[PDB]
């Protein structure tokens, strides 16, 4: 790798992407609080975990393909293929949670927090779901073997869909 | 494909249409997220969402479009005659909506214009006069008898008193759905 | 000036008309598309979409505009002659209306008053009381029974049985569609 | 869970039951805190932080929706009966909203679409033409009077002429909380 | 007790009341120092800095609580009358805010909707294209009148041109503030 | 080029005609995203492609010849000859783009999300749903025929045929 | 205990967290960071397994707790149960109360506690704790006078605080 290459991908991602990029490396630089993620991808380099098909790979996660074939001239199933042969840097937990994530607007959102505050605390409250993930695992309140939580309060929010997706994550593992 | 299926079933659908597939709805979304459904579409989406509404089950919506009476749909777009609908919804457990709710429905068809106002004079005590204005049809005022708890599965006696202030045959209704 | 001779047309179609038209474009114009409908320019508007009306394709406009007998607005705005009108559609595959929507309009403009009440009371069987009101024609009792299916190019059915009970003429007409198209 | 409860209470509510709860919860939560209101969980979040909904004291929540005829909720999810409700409330001290507001929210209810636009009309020199927008309700209608102290506990005089000029059960309702005050 | 007063007093004025207090307090607090107050107690720190509040003198805030018809705030919290205000406030030289403000608010009051859009859409050329979209008040149109000096205590012609095409009580407004 | 001619620009531009610009902008500022077209325009004009030709080309595109008239002393036969000398700031993909988003409200708007989603937050415009399909490698100047039977599947034949039109030339 | 551990804590937590461990060990030398004080602690002996466990504790970092020294939530509550707080029960009011406020809650708060201070001090932005610190510095706060916060948040409608405040007097 090289910081042109990174320079480009860190620049040409938005604000949404870029968090979802930290919050899926959140498993990767577990010890570790990168700032932004320029700085995360630099950390990812030096600790020897950013070669080219792990920027693939987080190209693909944050679901921007277009980079991946202006800047890596990578196609979607080349990134697939190398994620079948080779280990994965970002687990299906994180991408999992990211998919709930994407599929969840601001009154889901405040629907989730409402129930979770009687398992976390009353303490913001104008979040995201990952950054309520991120409090919830500061708070060892989900985890990969732990989904009931979260489970049971997307079904009570009626997004049957999402515990569906946590089901299906459950019968991956 | 079956999302342009959908699309092409809503597309048929009128405001009318969306009101009565609402109300048959009641008992599965909620009035907060009933308010915003402007559209065919946005029921579909509520629906998939409580997973009433997939590729692999065409269940509920068969059902909904089955109870509003619209058979040209059942037939064009669902691929589902008349006949099966009946075996399928007399089969005891698959029918999804309740039978309080069709009976309600059955008898909202069965009132005209006149009959209509004529129940809101019916129900001039019982029920505040801001929420018996022109502009409301019989199933809302279904839904605010709810709100008071005078009408339900178990207070079916002011609809009856007013049902027969209006018309023999709703009275007939409401005792079918007796059983 | 085909946008502004497109409004004017539309400035001379009446409530009556525009239902007429609505329904003779239920084939083409959904339910939903139609429900907001509320003059004959987003009509025009709803088949420009559909690239059935443009400058150099006024087929289905004049079709319309014939089916309903606006013989003056065709010969104004349009220049077209029925004589035109005739020969063009009567030729094989130039009709771009059914044969059946056409009769259904046709029945619809013969039947008075008393003989739609009478055929409000003759569906009194297969339809719902309250789709039986006053306040409707009998274009929208024809949709309502397409909606449950017992109305259609291959259910005539019911609608011979009532017309029966009715007059003579539609019958008539029934059987002049049926035989012809 | 009570959370859960009152999160399940709140998708039963609509827009127009949360307006009337705000205002029925005006002498508790002011104007600044409200105006951010737009679901009913903020509501609950903003009488949870006065201690006014707990779920050890359900009594405000209660009356809340006992106020707003939303007896279906009380019986359902609160496990309430509606003689429970009016026998606590007809109990010496145990009711938290004052019956101004109360009278205020039951004479709202009773004034339809054309009797608000004749309210409307009646107080053209009194209040604001930008506060006079058809946009507005009876009880907003109410806040506006509130502000201007035309409308209050000891200044009723101004609703009665309004009132009795457009419905006698509204001056009824009136006198009643008046001379039982 | 003060502080607790004013924080009182804030707590019941919502975003458009607290508009039009900063609309009121132009001529004393600048637009920078205006920018960042997003509640009523910022400006009335604001005015606290500049000595026109404080526990001997609520001349100003009882000014501004009367121009924006908030009596009940007055009556309540500083136990002030109607009556009392209007002797207060037309003897001369107790006035702290300009006749020239009180005319443009009380104008801001008695425009609607309807009459807002038109008039935006008179000002379409002395406002730059950007600068005239729906997100905008009156008083907000007002004081980018005043930034080009389109409008003023002496310059009335253009505010008189965009009424008269618009309403005659507006025109009644400017007079009687004239003379 | 100078910086009052930006300002005049910006200040002359409404929020739609803004958003407008800024999508038209994506292929030549293809990897960095401008929050305004203040920024978009200074960066054109640091990256060099953005001369009085280039600001000429954008404001034609917006349709805005008032402003070529106003800040640039331009008229449309001026900007014409313009472009069919010297090469386009911005792809006729763009432009296609653009006049099809013009000729949609939001109901056909949100039908196409409700088609699309199969492949792929509400309240989107339709250049924002185009944008989500390039980030997705869904759309583009060569690979049209999604948008082509999605625009059909709605009942919008006459944008079908202006991706025709844009496909034949 | 080793430094590896120290550094371990030190790099995992965010801003907010070291700010409330700062505030927390305020009662244990003023260290200027976070792992200067872990290191004052260890080096006075005050910083066993079991002083860090609470002090991962009080900052809500379970996933610490876990990850680190390899315990849970039960085993530091039967450490808390059997041996003396290192942090006092003042202070988790503190950290608790500072926990349910928001910017405007703050501001509200610090206009009337400025009549009764001054505010003399002029920060970008203060926070709760950082308020309950200056008012520790003008003899306004402590574990035996909570009047002053009592009544504040009294007048700012949180009576959820104030019930924390009333339990936590209860309980001495």
């Amino acid at each position: 790798m090289s910081a042109e290459v990174i320079h480009q991908v860190e620049e040409a991602l938005d604000t949404d992407e870029k968090e979802m990029l930290l919050f899926l490396c959140r498993d990767v630089a577990i010890d570790v609080v990168p700032p932004n993620v320029r700085d995360l991808l630099d950390i990812l380099r030096e600790r020897g975990k950013l070669s080219v098909g792990d920027l693939a790979e987080l190209l693909y996660r944050v679901r921007r393909f277009d980079l991946l074939k202006r800047i890596l001239k990578m196609d979607r199933k080349a990134v697939e293929t190398h994620l079948l042969r080779n280990p994965h840097l970002v687990s299906d937990y994180r991408v999992l949670m990211a998919e709930i994530g994407e599929d969840l607007d601001k009154s889901d959102v405040s629907s989730l927090i409402f129930l979770m505050k009687d398992y976390m605390g009353r303490g913001s409250k104008e979040k995201s779901f990952l950054d309520l993930v991120v409090e919830l695992e500061k708070l060892n309140l989900v985890a990969p073997d732990q989904l009931d939580l979260l489970e049971k309060c997307l079904k009570n929010i009626h997004r049957i869909d999402l515990k569906t997706k946590i089901q299906k994550y459950k019968q991956s593992v | 494909d079956f999302s342009r299926n959908l699309y092409d079933i809503g597309e048929q659908l009128d405001s009318e249409d969306l009101a009565s597939l609402k109300f048959l709805s009641l008992d599965y979304i909620p009035q907060r997220k009933q308010e915003p459904i402007k559209d065919a579409l946005m029921l579909f989406q509520r629906l998939q969402e409580k997973r009433m509404l997939e590729e692999s089950n065409l269940s509920f919506l068969k059902e909904l479009l089955f109870r509003i009476n619209r058979l040209d749909l059942l037939i064009t777009y669902l691929n589902t005659r008349k006949e099966e609908m009946e075996r399928e919804l007399q089969t005891p457990g698959r029918a999804q909506i309740s039978a309080y709710r069709v009976m309600l429905y059955q008898i909202s068809e069965e009132v005209s214009r006149s009959e209509l106002r004529s129940f809101k004079g019916g129900l001039q005590e019982e029920i505040s006069k801001c929420k018996l204005d022109d502009d409301m049809n019989l199933l809302d005022i279904f839904i605010e008898m709810e709100k008071r708890v005078i009408l339900g599965e178990g207070k079916l006696d002011i609809l009856k008193r007013v049902c027969a202030q209006i018309n023999k045959s709703l009275l007939k209704i409401i005792n079918d759905y007796e059983e």
